[PDB]
């Protein structure tokens, strides 16, 4: 994907994702309940948008999702076994 | 002395630079009349929504934004003003703005940065903190943080010619996301997919979001 410069401080996850999707200028759409009451360590630096979103989501229990159109979503982290 | 009238079409954002160097961005379907005189730099927001940025730093006259509901007097401020049918909403990002409701102009209500307030001619209607540093529309985006679906689609419809609605059973569903304004059809489709809704679109200018059956 493309890259963007991010300067997102640590804090509650939901406002951080509002900031992320604006800094990346992306269509990001996901269920409100999924991100309520979670937190992020933030994201500061230049990153590919997909890698930056995964870093923002570290520790949250969520991962980024994408489909056939250029939009992004979020989902509970995939089981690995 | 300098005057001008401006308007933006549905779906249009416009950048103006006023005679003093103050920058104004007009959002969709907006109308602004400007009248500078010896007393004041007068902006009249007749319809819609605008962002004032880069205020002139050393003009001796105050900057006044008036709507039918009252006056916003700017002290070096960067701020958004949106006119609704029954109130005006101001959001301050830098500096401070004095709100003077038409029928209760004194004492002014001081809004500092990170504050948003709605008022009518009578006075304040709501007031809250905001973390935004600029309105999302001014960077070509809509941003929703748990916004009720009915209110989200009211906002999005401002950018489109046709009618956009949701079934009443859906009116409070919370919308979260960021949405580039470049393609509003994509916004509708993405929100409907996230909320597991059907998009009824039987005539070009009438779109209803409905429960999946």
């Amino acid at each position: 994907s493309a890259q963007a410069d991010f300067d997102i401080p640590a804090g509650p996850l939901a406002p951080a994702l509002a900031h992320f999707g604006q800094s990346a200028h992306i269509l990001l759409s996901y269920p409100t309940a999924l991100t309520e009451g979670r937190s992020t360590s933030g994201l500061a630096g230049r990153f590919d948008i997909d890698q930056g979103l995964a870093i923002l989501l570290a520790g949250t229990g969520l991962e980024a999702s994408r489909g056939a159109n250029a939009s992004y979503s979020l989902q509970a982290s995939a089981s690995t076994g | 002395d300098w005057r001008a009238d401006y308007h933006s079409r549905i779906g249009e954002q416009r950048r103006l630079t006023l005679a003093d160097g103050t920058q104004v961005q007009l959002n969709t379907d907006s109308a602004l009349n400007v009248a500078f005189d010896q007393q004041a730099r007068r902006l009249r927001l007749v319809r819609g929504e605008m962002l004032i940025t880069r205020p002139a730093l050393a003009d001796s006259r105050p900057l006044w934004v008036d709507t039918e509901h009252g006056r916003l007097e700017s002290t070096l401020a960067q701020f958004n003003v949106r006119l609704h049918g029954q109130h005006t909403q101001a959001t301050v990002y830098q500096g401070s703005v004095a709100l003077q409701p038409a029928l209760h102009a004194y004492p002014p209500i001081l809004l500092g940065a990170g504050e948003q307030a709605s008022f009518n001619q009578q006075g304040l209607l709501a007031r809250q903190a905001v973390a935004a540093v600029a309105p999302a529309w001014s960077q070509g985006m809509l941003v929703a943080q748990g916004q009720p679906l009915a209110a989200f689609i009211e906002d999005l419809a401002r950018y489109r010619r046709g009618h956009l609605a949701c079934d009443p059973a859906l009116a409070g569903l919370r919308v979260s996301g960021t949405f580039p304004l470049e393609n509003t059809d994509k916004i509708i489709a993405a929100v409907a997919e996230t909320l597991q809704l059907e998009v009824q679109h039987f005539t070009r200018y009438w779109v209803t979001l409905k429960p999946r059956m």
